[PDB]
DNA sequence: ATGAATGTGCAACAGCATGATCGCGGCAACGTGCAAAAGTCGTGCCAGC
RNA sequence: GCCGCGAUC
């Protein structure tokens, strides 16, 4: 829950979510149970406020 | 810019992108020269609905 | 607002991040001090501190002193970084750095036409790399893009030939650093040279306000069909001859050209050839190049003029006039339709400008461009032949 | 002084950027008296330089009364100016952009022929930026 | 005797015409002298570290009976020499050791001590040293420090130009600028009110501080005004008579003197009436009552009847008040002057403005005004006032500040306390009142007597003082809780703050920059640089037109020519040739004393202030044989202006014509014929020429080349050399002549020349010897000439046969047309050494070993690597070839079966390790030179490391063996003489070694004394050789203590030869520059009758408009010199007799017009005449001094001596058509320099490189594959053209369209040329930024 | 003759002062103890050679 | 992501 986090602002490294639970393109717009990071194209770090 | 924004913020005004400076900032065709004809066609479509 | 990286995995907190983190640091402690039933003075002070921190984050340098970071410099807030100079100067509003652009020192090329600039073959093959990829793939020399990349780096001879094929009629526009007026960025037709500096036509130096003592110019490539037409029909050097400020021709010969024209059109009291009568301007060149006559001698030459009183028609009149050998030689480059009283002078940097202005007004644009090129060629040649030198 | 001239050019360009020739002729009868500029006893600007490349708002009358010389709303050029200078004309009333009378732009006639090309100015040219650049191009050489 | 050996090699034909009195000083004296006075021990505390130690130490606790007593200090020996320190990459410094002891005082017995621990030295801090050239080698760099020219502390009066309120009221203000502490100002209102701006707070009355100095209302009025007494006895009301007071006034009533009318009512006011009244001795007389109404009472009379009194000072009087004072018995009433003719009403008005009349009230007022926080409690305000001013430590006027304070106030004493007293504020207030009244004048702010100069020593002293204050504050806490067992190092000696501050100053400061290394001239002119910027200086934007102007006192102290051009003009200066600094820090200039009409040779040094009183003559004024001036009227400079004065009124004489100019402008021949701005440009351009392959002397110079080259430290000067013994391409050894030796151990002087070595500007530094073998060498002789130096002569260019003529437009504007023989003869070819570095450092997963074996790299790239993994020395490299083979370990602990089979089929690592191998950057070619592997201690040394150490040992032993050879030779000679003295065996003794067993014993005395002493000397000399050989073997080969993260480092140098080419910039030394335009073949250059084609063709059109007459005169003079050289060369071609050659050289040396050149070949032997003639066969290198040199007549005579056209122009034939050019063309030899602006470093071209995360725009600048920035003006021009599609494609698809870039790249590769534009990322970033504020911006549909 | 409203003048605070290139260095802000879970290590297991 | 310093037009 810092200034640069993963639950909001989108992911950090490509289509890979935190903890490696869901890191693929088979999953789109899913929320991992352990971590709230959503899968996206990591270009959404420029839009989420 | 601090003065202009607030006097524009409280009034809730619009830009409408009529001059050349506004269109250069956005990156569209300026209403002059070769780009003037393109802005003439667009005006009729907006007025006609 | 990414962190600034440094040696090792340590990531330094930037200016913007510090301003935020102070705000949350105050906010957590305040929202805690609310529920502890703290005395009014302490929560009052914390509220003032949080309010000041928020104000400093939103605009540093207002309502008191300016907070500072590691160095004794203000920490720029959201206000100071809107885009560049608190406005939109650097990163927006005509401040975009563009690719497909080069930069090198400029020298003089007198063999060039009015619409040509010498472009090094090393800047080309880099500005026109995607065009080269397209032409390589079109002709089947490289089936895959990777092969085209590898062979462009290896710079085989066929790559040079394909670059010459691509360049043929793709206008490129050069500009100087302080673009004062609209003539400070003009589009030329590149000619590849085995060299390392841009060769600029001497006539356009007055428009560019550029002199060859270390001056550099940028080379921007218009890479679209609309852009190429705009750079050909609106920005070509042969297109804008009259300056858009007073109507006088900005592209006018100066320096060595003017000196050569002045030396050619002068009269000496006594020289090789006095009172000679010769058939026309053709004989004036033969007599001078043979050494039998001097450029400043006074003779009588039978010369033909062309006149435009008739509606769209040229009438030819022939008469015997008293002039010099140099003026007779110079007359051979002027186009049809100009009276002879326009070269029977000294041509001192003003009569030549009026010569070009009258040629433009009466004849048009193509004749005046050809006339300007011929004038500069002959002025350079005869200034060099004169051997004018400054001594003590 | 180059900085103080560049700032002036910046301000002029910002003010004049929104100016494009969007009309052909507003039809207004307004004009501006253009007499040769004189200072004391020396001729310092002839009428030919001031009125060249402009449109006549009203017909110029020769000293002989009831004698028309040029039609109203016509462009003056080398032939017209040479004919006009042969006579003894002193004042010519010509239309200018201050009285274009059009909205959001300037009529192609009220603004005279462009100085870059011989013909009259075509629609769409950004005359404001050209004017600002022309005014601010000198200034780096003005003696202050 | 008249000429030295190196001068005998080539004598410059000086044109002189004016004898020199004082020779040029060391020319680098400011830096070396400042650092010497910063480091050298001083018995007193004048300056240096000792002064700072006395200022801070001793220290003691707060009544803790413990004090810190110190004695002396010492600086240790540096652990690396300059060369090794430069190569390794660390700061050249020395340890700092200080002697100080601990004393413990008795608590029970006052003023008694119980313990005294005299501890030894404690190490504290690193102080970098200055190299003998004047550079501070820090972090493996040069880092010269420029002196600062800042405002001198003192008292400065100003008038503010008289235009603040636009009312025409000139406002006088005073400032008290200290060396350290708070400021203090006095300011005059439009309403004539005294305002004091303390530390630049709000304007405050001066009366508050005046009362805070314990001054009462009556006392301040008495001190600041002249009071008068009005006596009213028996209703007469008499008035005192002071004739000098009343000058302009109106007689409101008849004035009678002793009952006789003297001045009538409204009578004459002329000085005659005043003189008549003064002549008559008249006592007090009565005056009208209404006259006293306007007067103001100063004192406060007390009524004797009751305690009530009229104590209202600075107030008028009432009619009823007269009755009250008469009843009280006030016979005499004291009132101030109240006169306004020259004086005015002040002070009293300010006392009426503010009512605080108490010291405590004033203190609390000023404390509240300066500090708006907590109010004081009778202690805070007093402490704040004590700390602000009249404090020993917090505020401190410098000694020079005190001197200027006393001089500005005209005080006899020049010394005093460095603190301001109560009388001082009164004095400055009085002087401000006087300057307002009319007396006195305002001083100029740009006066060089008011602008102090400070050097590296003073700045380093200030930084050390700050560090000392910090460590003292840290130490003071120890003694409070310190026990007797606490030793000095255990008492937080705390060297860290001092070292941190010193290194911060030396490494990162406004006035410690990278030194320029192109030519010795750039180094010389950078070391003696005057900078007005810096910490205590002024901002570039802050400087007005007045500062950037040439004040008339910049005559002999600051150069008026040499200065940067665009931004920094007038803010960066250069010291003149003869200028130095005062004992306080003011610039002086030499002058010659003139007594009666004859100028003596005695030299007096005058500061800026002193020279404004005398009358100073001109250097270019004629003299007589005895010394009198040749005219009765002589031009002079009296006080800033110049006029003509009588021969008997002359007081001082200029030493030489070079006095005004600096070093950089002194090397321009015919400087007086050049325009001032063009001379500025030429002087600035000289400091940029790159040293070429071969040094080439200037055919025409100013004789100052030798002084520039010798004192720059670039050359190798024989310190005490005699006759050279062995000359090598890298070493020179000289056997010193016997007349001067150091007794004991004998010895020879050995020089280790520095071969090809990278400079700061990537240029190469080379040293080539001059002497051949057995050549005698005197003191100060130059043996090895560095870059751009020929026989000790600064030579930073090459002479070129320049012809001034336009050549088919190829020399248009400022373009230069160059022949191809220039390229073929390898002129202007320069060496550029570039540094590429690689460091092997450990990481998380293991060590980063370096080896040749690099996975996934073919055998093609391994061709040029050794068994260690770095390229062979001498391998020619280009493109992107691998240089060092370095591997970075990767993390993997899960051996999956795929990885198992990978390790089974491939090597054990299976290419797990990465390859972080340094590659040659793009555009860099050239053969490698050196590799500089260094190893951390403990780790196994590299295979090639042993060869480096073995080479070092080889050179070490070879260098030490020569002195040992000489010493044992002397011992053998002594033993041979002893054995010849008795029992000589002739050659038999010499045949047997060890002196044939020491010749047995022979006589008893010889065996006991001679042979025994010889054996003892041999034994101890052998042992002394062995011990130092062992120590120097040990210290050279040691494990370096690298950085803790760094394990092992490797550095690779490249060497690239840059041949001259069209784009490269070339310039002369007269302000003419240009870029080449074409390398024409030899057969196209114009040729004279004999067929010699010119080398450079210039444009005549550049002379008449730039007023570079130095070009034409230099070309004519060089043509004459080359004609003389050609005559001598042809004469040597026919090998004629020595007598004829000597006669010709003699007749060509004494030519001129009363030149001060008395060289003669009669005292020259045969062999040196031939050597001289073979040395000047290329051309007679003449020298014309700066402002008094060769005239046109002398140049014409020199040309006529060589059988050349007098007018200086020859008939030039065209190279192509062979047709004679109609006019003659001026052909001459001009000295052309090749500047450091090469196109090879100035071309860029980008199509798609690397963008930035924010704004997604391409990067900027070369070495980053950036793109040229499309500025605002360019877009304005695009709009003016009407070109809109170009604007759109240059605004979106080239810069900020993330998808647009890729789409349009694909379209071009396909061949579509379709726009398909979009929305720039920059505007989205701006929208997000604005939305991050409280303002909402959205895009409507 | 005096009070109040108004207009004028003066002082403090805010924004702003050319464009494009090239080359070198130096460079910031914890703790706490237990549940609760999770990971880990010493140990015993069957399956392949 | 700059800050100083120097340089070119
Ligand atoms: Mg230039
Ligand atoms: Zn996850
Ligand atoms: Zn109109």
């Amino acid at each position: 829950d810092g200034l640069f986090c993963a639950r909001i602002f989108g992911p950090v490294k490509d289509y890979e979510c935190l903890c490696g639970k869901y890191k693929r393109l088979k999953h789109r717009g899913v929320i991992c149970e352990k971590c709230g990071v959503e899968v996206t194209q990591t270009k959404v770090r420029r839009e989420r406020m | 810019t601090t003065r202009v924004l607030t006097e524009a913020a409280v009034a809730g005004k619009r830009d409408e992108l009529r001059g050349l400076k506004e269109n250069v900032i956005v990156g569209r065709l300026i209403p002059a020269g070769t780009g003037y004809a393109y802005h003439q066609d667009r005006m009729r479509r907006r007025a006609a609905g | 607002r990414p962190l600034v990286p440094l040696d090792g995995g340590r990531f330094a907190t930037s200016d913007l991040n510090d301003l935020y983190r102070r705000v949350i640091n105050r906010n957590n402690r305040l929202k805690r001090l609310l529920d502890l039933a703290a005395p009014d003075i302490i929560v009052r002070n914390e509220k003032r501190m949080l309010q000041e921190a928020v104000d400093a984050l939103l605009d540093n340098g207002r309502r008191g002193r300016a907070i500072t970071g590691s160095n004794k410099r203000p920490l720029k807030s959201l206000a100071d970084m809107i885009k560049g100079k608190q406005g939109r100067f650097r990163q927006n509003l005509l401040g975009k750095r563009v690719d497909y652009s080069g930069r090198s020192v400029i020298t003089v090329g007198p063999y060039l036409r009015l619409h040509q600039c010498g472009l090094p073959k090393k800047m080309a093959l880099e500005l026109f790399k995607p065009f080269i990829y397209g032409k390589l793939e079109l002709r089947g020399l490289a089936t895959t893009i990777k092969a085209a990349k590898k062979m462009v780096e290896r710079e085989e001879a066929v790559v040079w030939d394909i670059l010459d094929e691509v360049i043929r009629e793709h206008p490129v526009l050069l500009n100087r650093a302080p673009t004062l007026h609209r003539l400070g960025i003009q589009a030329f037709e590149p000619v590849l040279i085995e060299g390392k500096a841009i060769q600029l036509h001497p006539l356009v130096c007055a428009a560019y306000n550029a002199d060859f003592d270390g001056d550099q110019m940028a080379v921007h490539v218009p890479l679209t069909l609309e852009a190429q037409l705009e750079a050909r029909a609106l920005m070509m050097s042969t297109n804008n001859i009259l300056s858009p400020a007073n109507g006088e021709p900005i592209i006018v010969p100066s320096q060595d050209v003017v000196l050569g024209l002045y030396y050619m059109t002068r009269d000496c009291v006594n020289a090789k050839g006095e009172g000679m009568v010769l058939t026309g301007p053709k004989e004036a060149e033969r007599l001078y190049r043979s050494g039998l006559a001097s450029l400043h001698a006074r003779v009588k030459v039978r010369i033909t003029e062309y006149e435009k009183d008739a509606n769209g028609e040229l009438v030819a009149k022939t008469s015997l006039k008293d002039t010099t050998v140099g003026r007779a030689i110079l007359w051979m480059i002027v186009p049809k339709g100009l009276p002879y009283s326009i070269v029977n002078q000294a041509l001192g940097k003003k009569a030549i400008s009026k010569m070009l202005n009258t040629c433009y007004r009466i004849l048009g644009l193509k004749p005046t461009v050809i006339f300007a090129d011929q004038i500069m060629y002959t002025g350079f040649a005869y200034a060099a032949r004169s051997g004018a030198s400054v001594g003590i | 002084k180059t900085a103080n001239s560049g700032y002036l050019t910046r301000r002029l360009v910002d003010v004049a950027q929104d100016l494009v020739v969007t009309e052909d002729d507003c039809g207004t009868h307004e004009g501006i008296m253009m007499t040769p500029v004189i200072e004391g006893g020396d001729v310092k600007e002839p009428l030919r330089d001031r009125v060249l490349g402009r449109v006549t708002a009203e017909d110029v009358l020769k000293p002989g009364t009831a004698d028309i010389l040029v039609p109203r709303n016509t462009l003056l050029h080398e032939q017209w100016c040479d004919l006009l200078e042969e006579n003894s004309v002193d004042a010519v009333k010509v239309r200018s952009v201050v009285s274009c009378d059009t909205d959001f732009g300037v009529c192609a006639h009220c603004y005279g022929r462009d100085l870059a090309r011989g013909h009259i100015i075509n629609k769409g040219e950004a005359i404001g930026v050209i004017a600002a650049q022309s005014i601010g191009e000198p200034g780096t050489q003005l003696t202050m | 005797m008249v000429y030295s050996y190196t001068e005998k090699k080539r004598i410059r034909k000086d044109f002189g015409k004016r004898p020199q009195v004082l020779d040029v000083p060391y020319l680098l004296s400011i830096q070396l002298d400042s650092f010497q006075k910063f480091i050298e021990q001083d018995p007193e505390g004048q300056y240096g570290l000792e002064a700072a130690f006395r200022s801070v130490f001793p220290i003691q606790s707060y009544s803790g009976n413990s004090e810190l007593q110190y004695v002396s200090y010492r600086l240790g020996e540096p652990v690396f020499d300059v060369q090794e320190c430069q190569i390794r990459g660390v700061t050249y410094s020395a340890p700092l050791r200080v002697k100080l002891r601990l004393v413990i005082y008795e608590r029970e017995a006052p003023e008694g001590t119980v313990k005294d621990i005299k501890e030894q030295e404690v190490y504290m801090g690193e102080i970098p040293l200055m190299t003998d050239n004047g550079t501070f080698v820090i972090n493996g760099t040069e880092r010269v420090i420029v002196s600062q020219l800042h405002r001198s502390p003192g008292v400065f009066f100003d008038s503010d130009k008289g235009k603040t309120h636009s009312s025409g009221k000139v406002l006088y203000n005073a400032r008290i600028i200290p060396y350290r502490g708070s400021w203090l100002d006095f300011e005059f209102d439009p309403k004539d009110n005294l305002f004091v701006r303390i530390d630049r707070r709000r304007k405050l009355p001066a009366t508050i501080i005046l009362r805070a100095l314990n001054y009462t209302t009556e006392q301040i009025l008495d001190l600041f005004f002249e009071k008068v007494i009005f006596e009213i006895r028996d209703n007469k009301l008499q008035m005192e008579l002071v004739p000098e007071r009343l000058r302009g006034e109106t007689a409101s009533f008849d004035i009678e003197a002793n009952g006789k009318v003297y001045v009538e009512k409204g009578r004459r006011i002329t000085a005659r009436h005043i003189r008549q009244l003064e002549k008559d001795d008249v006592k007090l007389i009565e005056v009208p009552v209404e006259y006293i109404a306007g007067k103001v009472v100063a004192k406060d009379y007390i009524d004797e009847s009751t305690g009530e009194l009229i104590c209202a000072a600075n107030m008028e009087l009432s009619l009823d008040l007269l009755a009250k004072l008469s009843q009280s018995g006030h016979k005499r009433i004291e009132t101030l002057f109240t006169n306004d003719l020259d004086h005015g009403p002040y002070i009293s008005e300010t006392l009426r403005v503010d009512p605080t009349n108490d010291r405590l009230s004033a203190l609390v007022e000023i404390y509240r005004m300066m500090r708006p926080g907590e109010p004081p409690t009778r202690e805070a305000a007093e402490s704040l006032f004590e700390n602000l001013f009249f404090s020993e430590d917090r505020y401190d006027l410098s000694a020079v500040g005190r001197m200027k304070f006393n001089r500005s106030l005209l005080r006899e004493e020049i010394e005093g306390s460095g603190i301001l007293s109560k009388d001082d504020i009164i004095d400055v207030m009085k002087k401000l009142i006087d300057i307002r009244n009319g007396k006195g004048e305002v001083d100029d702010i740009d006066h060089l007597g008011n602008r102090r100069i400070r050097s590296v020593g003073e700045m380093a002293e200030n930084q050390f003082r700050v560090g000392l204050v910090r460590v003292e504050r840290a130490v003071k806490e120890r003694l409070s809780l310190g026990d007797l067992d606490t030793l000095m190092p255990q008492d937080m000696i705390n060297a860290k703050p001092i070292s941190a501050a010193v290194k911060e100053f030396f490494g990162s400061s406004q006035l410690s920059q990278f030194m320029d290394q192109n030519n010795p001239l750039s180094e010389i002119t950078h070391k003696r640089r005057i900078s007005a910027l810096g910490p205590g200086g002024l901002t570039r934007e802050r400087a007005g037109f007045e500062v950037r102007d040439v004040h008339p006192t910049h005559y002999g102290r600051v150069c008026p020519i040499e200065t940067p051009e665009g931004p920094n003009i007038g803010l960066i200066n250069s010291l003149s040739v003869y200028a130095q600094t005062n004992e306080y820090g003011f610039l002086e200039t030499p002058y010659r004393k003139v007594t009666d009409g004859v100028v003596t040779d005695e030299i007096h040094y005058l500061s800026a202030i002193e020279e404004g009183n005398y009358v100073i003559a001109q250097a270019n004024s004629n003299l007589d044989e005895e010394g009198h001036f040749v005219e009765d009227l002589v031009t002079c400079r009296s006080k800033g202006e110049s006029s003509l004065f009588s021969r008997d009124q002359v007081d001082y004489m200029d030493v030489s014509t070079q006095q005004v100019v600096s070093v950089g402008a002194s090397l321009i021949p015919f400087l007086e014929h050049d325009d001032a701005n063009r001379a500025l440009m030429g002087a600035n351009m000289q400091r940029q020429a790159v040293p070429t392959l071969r040094a080439d002397k200037p055919l025409v110079g100013t004789g100052m080349e030798r002084a520039v080259a010798v004192d720059s430290g670039v050359t190798a000067v024989a310190k005490r050399g005699g006759v050279v013994q062995y000359v090598d391409a890298s070493r020179i050894v000289i056997k010193v002549n016997e007349d001067e030796m150091y007794p004991g151990e004998a010895g020879i002087d050995i020089y280790n020349l520095t071969k090809y070595t990278r400079s700061n500007q990537n240029t190469c530094i080379n040293q080539m010897p001059c002497v051949s073998l057995g050549e005698p060498v005197e003191r100060g002789d130059v043996l090895a000439d560095g870059p751009s130096t020929d026989l000790g002569e600064l030579a930073l260019g090459q002479n070129m046969r320049v012809a001034f003529m336009p050549w088919n437009g190829y020399n248009f504007e400022d373009s230069i047309l160059v022949s191809e023989r220039v390229v073929q003869e390898d002129r202007f070819t320069t060496i550029h050494i570039q540094e590429l570095a690689c460091v092997s450092r450990d990481t998380k997963l293991g060590p980063e070993e370096i080896t040749a074996d690099i996975p996934n790299v073919g055998e093609a790239a391994l061709s040029k690597l050794d068994e260690s993994g770095i390229v062979y020395i001498g391998a020619e490299v280009t493109g992107g070839d691998i240089l060092v083979g370095k591997v970075t370990p990767k993390g993997e602990t899960q051996l999956t079966p795929e990885e198992k089979l990978l390790r089974a089929i491939f090597g054990e690592k299976a290419s797990d390790v990465k390859d972080s191998s340094l590659r040659v950057p793009n555009g860099v070619s050239g053969t490698v030179i050196d590799v500089q592997v260094f190893t951390r201690d403990g780790v196994e040394k590299d295979k090639r490391a042993l060869e480096i150490e073995e080479m070092q040992l080889k050179q070490a032993k070879k260098d030490l063996s020569e002195e040992l050879q000489i010493l044992e030779a002397g011992l053998f000679s002594r033993i041979r003489a002893v054995l010849v003295a008795g029992g000589v065996e002739a050659e038999k003794l010499d045949k047997l070694p060890r002196d044939r067993w020491l010749e047995l014993g022979l006589t008893d005395e010889e065996k006991q004394n001679q042979l025994e002493q010889l054996a003892e000397q041999y034994d101890e000399l052998k042992h002394e050789f062995e011990k130092k050989l062992e120590a120097k073997r040990r210290k050279i080969t040691q494990g370096d203590d690298l950085a803790p993260g760094v394990l092992k480092i490797v550095k690779v140098y490249l060497a690239v030869k840059r041949r001259i080419q069209p784009g490269d910039k070339m310039a002369g030394r007269h302000g003419n520059k240009g870029v080449i335009s074409k390398i024409n073949p030899i057969e196209d250059m114009p040729y004279d009758e004999n067929g010699t084609p010119v080398d450079i063709v210039l444009n005549p059109l550049g002379v008449p408009s730039r007023m570079n007459i130095g070009q034409i005169l230099e070309t004519h003079l060089g043509m004459a010199a080359k004609g003389i050289g050609d005559k001598i060369n042809a004469m040597l071609k026919q090998q004629q007799e020595v007598a004829k050659l000597r006669e010709f050289i003699q007749r060509a040396y004494d030519l001129g017009a009363d030149v001060r050149q008395k060289v003669d070949l009669s005292t020259f032997s045969d062999e040196e005449v031939m050597r001289l003639a073979e040395n000047l066969r290329k051309g007679m290198p003449i020298a014309t001094p700066v402002f008094d040199g060769a005239k046109e007549a002398e140049i014409k005579e020199l040309l006529k001596l060589g059988d050349l056209p007098t007018s200086g122009q020859i008939r030039l034939y065209d190279g192509r058509t062979g047709e004679q050019f109609e006019r003659p063309v001026t052909v001459g030899y001009m000295y052309m320099l090749k500047l450091n602006h090469l196109v090879d470093d100035k071309m860029h071209a980008r199509s798609t490189g690397s963008y930035s995360l924010v704004t997604q725009q391409p990067l900027g600048g070369k070495a980053q594959f950036g793109g040229q920035r499309f500025g605002e003006m360019e877009v304005w021009a695009l709009e003016a053209y009407g070109a809109a599609y170009t604007l759109q494609e240059m605004l979106t698809v080239k810069s900020d369209d993330v998808n647009g870039r890729t789409k349009m790249y694909k379209n071009i590769v396909d061949g579509n040329h379709q726009m398909e534009p979009g929305m720039p990322e920059s505007f989205n970033v701006l929208l997000k930024e604005i939305r991050s504020l409280g303002i909402n911006i959205e895009l409507e549909d």
